[PDB]
């Protein structure tokens, strides 16, 4: 019943996979071997939308893993629930891709595509009624940010109609880890405008912010990324597996999120967060929730909202909650703060709701927010971008295999474009 | 599935490896026999470097080249002689004497035939080869001429395979022979173009860290090789042991040299400590990331505050934290008396591996549960170029020496080639360095 | 002593992968056929109307 | 390569570990033994220490034997 | 998280540093051997020894200073010390040759041998602490050395960092009391040097504190021990507010912020009390007014000066033990209604109180007795030119025949030098003169 499948490539995706599915498997009270205990109905009523039955009354992840190198599938079989994936889904390299995205998009990757493509293929034919595909992975791997993107590219060519989505990791400029970043990340966001339904960034800064400054906790970590990472995506597709008061699916978000067909990059929120010591305090309250839902600091993105003007957004609650309060708040913050939001599209905020919570909790919101702060992450990555290229530094990997400079100047040249026109929405008056 | 396959010769060469062969042997804790340890009791990580031999005991993938037996007579008598094969260890009858054009041209061709049907015989094994390390004394004959002819050689075998050259220069001041300059001179014209990743590993700076930090006021050729051994276990655990950020070999041609004529780097490691002192300070990853910048640190006697940096890359083993890494890192950045080129605005790769580093029974150094081990490519490292040139030319005006290697096959122009080829890596050097 | 145990005798007469299946497939009962699902079942002479509607979304297979 | 250990000292948690935490209420990033590793580790790193000194101090020893019998 | 840096230069400077060393010691409980036998303190939380030591993660504190000398006999006394085991083996630097007394040798010819040693090791102190609240300098003018190292480490420190504060404890010869025959010239350059590169200076002369430790600790054979634990003492006193909790905290901070008006004038003289001995202890009250009393004549002061034949711009006190403020305040009141002390008119409210409430500890084998109150002094007086004008006065008496120039000449000083030094110090008097002048 408007199912989606899951795709998820190189090592950054593979991990964030191994969270995401176990999230959803305790949600749905799903053991590591694949059999049901759960307590309640409502499990298992849409669980075929993530899971398919094999023999013998077990459950199977719909998912896809890939990568140039072996390494990562065999890690994360060894993690916890890490026998619910099938052997068969699992592609990989002998050689990988050492973050070159000439290598992983244009050498490798296009003899690897085919058996990945082919076991897609059969996967989304077997399920009876499609609903889209959603992708993670990161941009500043060349595996991930080449190999991604082309199959972005491949399936879209055969599946126009379906909806498509991209949790994108970006690299940022202070916590940076290789000295390739700007490179491919140009390079996969030029391939990503053409072809993502919906694309929604994702910042290894803003998660320690967020981690250092709300959770207050000592030693953060890749896990603790991941689980906010996970929960965020847990948060959207919720009321899709769940009844509600008012059901909104992928299709209805993205019909009432993006304006115009080029701009689809969002950021996102996850609430309540609060501190093992302050947990004792706060009262959940939908004042309390929405309050730090438009916090500035509570994004998990680097980009500053108030430093634009919120095109459009939407919040997902999850919990049983009257929708007197929920309206009555989303209109007082919306004139409260007259200056932030752009005036030409009146009555810019979405609201829906999910009866069944998460586990441990009563009320939690998922925020996507389209705006035009995002603008100054594709900035400061084109000025890092042009001073290293200038010079034509770290060039002749990427044209020894059949690369050219007229490609990266035309890259650069879209994504200038696209900044230019995502900020021209910012001063348009009537 | 991915193994690596070390050549060394010379007689530093050799020296050196067995160094590294006892440390890679106590890591993964084969015996000299080459066995289990014993039968007081396999995590299949030994495959980077061993191989299993089909019934018990494990043979390296390594081979020693040598003209003069002597080495290899006593690598054989020692307490190793069952572990290496018998015939990986190639010995030759006359030694090249200090001669590069003997070993380039005379007597180390009939050996380099062997030479490559062994390698032949040991890379058809492996299935995922990573690829070659090479180690050689560049200032003797016999090991410049054989490490040019395997360069070569192997260049057009394989073709694609990487390779790393960890050379030994000779100091600024302080050398052991006379003739050198001519032959390292040579050999560096001839690395230039056929080595992918070159690491400098002068003595002298060796030598000094040992004065200072291990409070060995007689150390010898040992001490330099554990140093050493330890440096290429921090480079080469990666491969071999789990970690949270991992780095292949393939992930240093596409970080560390910004343009092929410029693949020179210089390498330091840290802690160096002496164990009468060595936990009296609490050995934080801030204060030994700092002592791996200090400009007294440097495994190469050179400078790096008198030219610009253009790439740093960090391998952090032991107990390291990705956010401590992260707010060193910016702690670097802001400090003034390092900076950066100008078209390069994040230069930093960073590993991270949680296997520990190791103490070899009799060694010097203390086992720490954090290091870190950094090779930086930065301009600076012009002024040993600059300095051996003023040396070979102080010798060529007068044209002294030049017939021991007239007389053995190689003619008189060789020398202006490679004269050339330095002023020519000189002018890349300065203006890749010039601000735009 | 991983793989050293191996010898020519052992090798070729030992099935690897056509031995027996693995279990949750085995699971029909052989002498169930037809004709003997329905037209062995019993019957009797007044049926039972009782029939349960449970408030439960029927499981799909 | 492997990604077997999320942080070093901690392996993964079992399966039945993890009940909830489908909220984001518990992360195990709070640690609640940072004090204890820490005091834990530097003691036996004393030891280590101290265990070198008597290698030092043994090594010692053996190199004035010998020119004491040379003299 | 705040932390200061300590920087030793000079026998006098060494000897003073153990002192101060030993008696921090004590106060904070930590052993000689440098393991503490634990505890849970008594003020200012757990964190109060962060001021002076580091932790090393458990085990030996790391004290936050370096000691730098050209002659290696203090140094090696040092390393043999009861304290061998608590410096750091590396940051306590030693030369091979002496400056013997000449200021050229220890300002142009064997300086730059070791000052880089000392910038590298300040680096590495420096990257250690956080919120390193300033420098402290310690130093004797007289001694060629000391002197010269001083003044190079100050003009380099005051360009690697500029804005962070630096305080300074100088030790000038005596008018009549002296050991060398030439340190008049290696004075006269060094404060031509250290007034531009100094914020704060202390006078600490010796011949006011043998009057002190004769007239006060009824000690007729005192040694450089005794004058460096009172010096000790004031330094502690000085510095507990930063760690003990108070009812008024002064910060380091609060001092150039409060007692030198004008750039130039950045000279001080402190003072101490209750100083007295245990026997004659038995009598009195120790009460805040009389100390406070105590604290102003000319007598109790350790610096050979007169304030009565000036007037006051400043003053600082740091009270410390069981004080209470009214009580200070009607001191402060008393102070001011006396007439024989007399402020300059341009400053109406002249006084930084500051106070701390743990008492003073005494050391084993000291002089002092266990108070239950203590006061400190940092005062700012036009009182202070006469010593700059005596020194002039020897300075030109030794300098009209051209004595001993030759040696200064010969290291590579030029010739020229005193005469500039000279003008900058006579300009010093004169500011101090018309500083002092009524409106
Ligand atoms: N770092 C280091 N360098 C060494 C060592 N042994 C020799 N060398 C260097 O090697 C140079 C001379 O070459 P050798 O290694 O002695 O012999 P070779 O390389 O085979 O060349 P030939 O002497 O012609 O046989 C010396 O100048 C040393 O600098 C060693 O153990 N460690
Ligand atoms: N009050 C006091 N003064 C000291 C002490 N030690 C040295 N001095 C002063 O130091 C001056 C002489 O210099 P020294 O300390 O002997 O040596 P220096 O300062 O390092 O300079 P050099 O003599 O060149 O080595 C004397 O005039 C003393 O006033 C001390 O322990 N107490
Ligand atoms: N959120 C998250 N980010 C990661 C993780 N591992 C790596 N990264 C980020 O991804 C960047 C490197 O990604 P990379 O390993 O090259 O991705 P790949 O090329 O697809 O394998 C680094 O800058 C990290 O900040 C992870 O487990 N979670
Ligand atoms: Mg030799
Ligand atoms: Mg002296």
């Amino acid at each position: 019943m408007r199912e989606i499948v899951h795709i998820q490539g190189g090592q950054c995706g593979n991990q964030i996979g191994a969270k995401f599915w176990e999230v959803i498997s305790d949600e749905h009270g799903i053991d590591p071997t694949g059999t049901y205990h759960g307590d309640s109905d409502l499990q298992l009523e849409r669980i075929n939308v993530y899971y398919n039955e094999a023999t013998g009354g077990r459950y199977v992840p719909r998912a896809i893993l890939m990568d140039l190198e072996p390494g990562t599938m065999d890690s994360v079989r060894a993690g916890p629930f890490g026998q619910l994936f099938r052997p068969d889904n699992f592609v990989f390299g002998q050689t990988g891709a050492g973050n070159n995205w000439a290598k992983g998009h244009y050498t490798e990757g296009a003899e690897l595509i085919d058996s990945v493509l082919d076991v897609v293929r059969k996967e989304a034919e077997g399920c009876d009624c499609l609903q889209g595909f959603q992708i993670t992975h990161s941009l500043g791997g060349g595996t991930g940010s080449g190999m991604g993107t082309l199959l972005i590219s491949k399936v879209r060519e055969e599946y126009p109609d379906r909806i498509m989505e991209t949790f994108s990791v970006v690299p940022s400029p202070k916590v940076s880890d290789t000295v390739v970043e700007p490179y491919n990340a140009t390079l996969s966001v030029h391939q990503l405008v053409e072809n993502a339904d919906e694309c929604m960034v994702i910042d290894n800064e803003a998660l320690y912010d967020i981690c250092f400054r709300t959770l207050k906790l000592t030693t953060p970590t890749y896990g603790d990324l991941n689980h906010l990472v996970s929960a965020a995506m847990s948060g959207v597709t919720c009321c899709l597996r769940f009844p509600g008061q008012l059901n909104s699916d992928l299709r209805k978000l993205a019909v009432n999120l993006i304006p115009f067909p080029r701009l689809h990059f969002f950021m996102i929120g996850f609430a309540p967060l609060t501190s093992r010591g302050s947990q004792q305090y706060r009262a959940l309250t939908v004042p309390e929730l929405t309050q730090q839902m438009f916090d500035a600091k509570n994004m998990m993105c680097a980009a500053d909202p108030r430093h634009g003007r919120y095109l459009t957004a939407s919040a997902l609650f999850r919990g049983r909650m009257s929708t007197k309060e929920v309206d009555e708040q989303m209109l007082n913050v919306q004139n409260k703060n007259s200056s932030y939001f752009v005036e030409w599209i009146p009555n810019n905020i979405k609201s829906s709701i999910c009866d069944i919570p998460p586990k441990g909790l009563k009320m939690a919101v998922t925020f996507v927010g389209n705006s035009t702060a995002i603008q100054e992450m594709f900035k400061r990555v084109a000025e890092q971008f042009t001073a290293m290229f200038r010079r034509k530094a770290f060039l002749h990997w990427y044209t020894g295999e059949g690369m050219d400079e007229m490609e990266f100047t035309e890259a650069e040249s879209n994504m200038n474009d696209l900044v230019s026109e995502y900020q021209q929405y910012q001063d348009a008056t009537a | 599935m991915r193994e690596v396959i070390s050549i060394h010769v010379g007689q530093g060469g050799i020296q050196v490896g067995n160094a590294c062969w006892e440390l890679f042997c106590l890591e993964h804790g084969i015996q000299p026999d080459g066995q289990m340890p014993s039968d007081k009791t396999g995590d299949d990580a030994f495959n980077t470097f061993f191989s299993e031999t089909g019934a018990g005991k494990h043979v390296p993938r390594a081979v020693f080249l040598d003209l003069e037996p002597t080495v290899i007579d006593e690598v054989r008598t020692g307490t190793y002689r069952q572990l290496f094969h018998p015939e990986q260890l190639i010995s030759g009858k006359e030694d090249a004497a200090n001669n590069f054009a003997r070993g380039h041209y005379t007597i180390g061709k009939e050996i380099v035939d062997l030479c490559l049907d062994r390698i032949r015989k040991l890379a058809d094994n492996c299935t995922g080869l990573q690829g070659f390390l090479v180690f050689n004394s560049v200032g003797g004959g016999t090991g410049s001429g054989l490490g040019s002819l395997l360069l070569e050689r192997l260049s057009v075998d394989y073709g694609k395979k990487s390779k790393l050259g960890f050379t030994i220069y000779p100091s600024p001041q302080v050398s052991t022979a006379v003739v050198e300059p001519y032959n390292s001179i040579l050999s560096t014209h001839s690395l230039l173009e056929h080595t992918d990743v070159a690491v400098m590993l002068d003595n002298e700076a060796i030598y000094d860290i040992c004065r200072r930090n291990l409070d060995i006021e007689r150390p010898t050729y040992t001490n330099l090789n554990r140093l050493i051994a330890q440096v290429i276990s921090s480079l080469t655990a990666s491969l071999r042991f789990d970690g949270a950020l991992n780095v292949d070999i393939t992930e240093f041609q596409t970080n560390l040299v910004p343009y092929p004529r410029i693949h020179f780097m210089l390498s330091s490691y840290a802690p160096i400590i002496s164990a009468e002192k060595a936990y009296h300070e609490q050995l934080s990853v801030a204060e030994i990331t700092n002592s791996a910048f200090e400009p007294a640190n440097m495994m190469a006697k050179c400078d790096p505050r008198h030219g610009k940096y253009m790439a740093c890359s960090m391998m952090y083993r032991g107990d390291v934290v990705p956010k401590d890494v992260n707010a060193s890192i910016a702690t670097i950045k802001t400090k003034r008396t390092i900076q950066f080129v100008d078209w390069c605005p994040t230069g930093f790769k960073v590993g991270i591996n949680y296997q520990p580093p190791t103490v070899v029974p009799g060694g010097d150094l203390a086992k720490v549960m954090r290091a870190v081990c950094m090779i930086s490519n930065s301009t600076a490292i012009a002024e040993v170029f600059s300095r051996l040139d003023h040396k070979f030319d102080l010798m060529y005006a007068k044209r002294a020496f030049v017939h021991w290697y007239v007389g053995e096959g190689m003619e008189e122009g060789e020398f202006s080639e490679a004269r050339e080829d330095l002023a020519a890596l000189e002018k890349d050097y300065e203006e890749v360095g010039i601000e735009t | 002593s991983k793989k050293t145990i191996l010898s020519g005798f052992m090798k070729n007469n030992s099935i690897v992968g056509f031995k027996e299946c693995l279990d949750s497939q085995l699971q029909l009962k052989d002498s169930k056929s037809e004709y003997n699902d329905k037209f062995q079942s019993k019957n009797r002479i007044h049926r039972d109307t009782s029939i349960f509607h449970i408030r439960n979304k029927s499981q799909i297979i | 390569m492997k990604r077997v250990k999320e942080s070093y000292f901690r392996e993964h948690s079992d399966w039945s570990d993890i009940n909830g935490c489908s909220g984001a209420k518990e992360f195990e990033g709070e640690d609640l033994a940072y004090d204890a590793r820490i005091k834990y580790q530097k003691e036996t790193q004393k030891q280590w220490i101290e265990q070198q000194i008597r290698e030092k101090k043994m090594r010692e020893e053996a190199e004035r034997n010998e020119e004491r019998a040379y003299a």
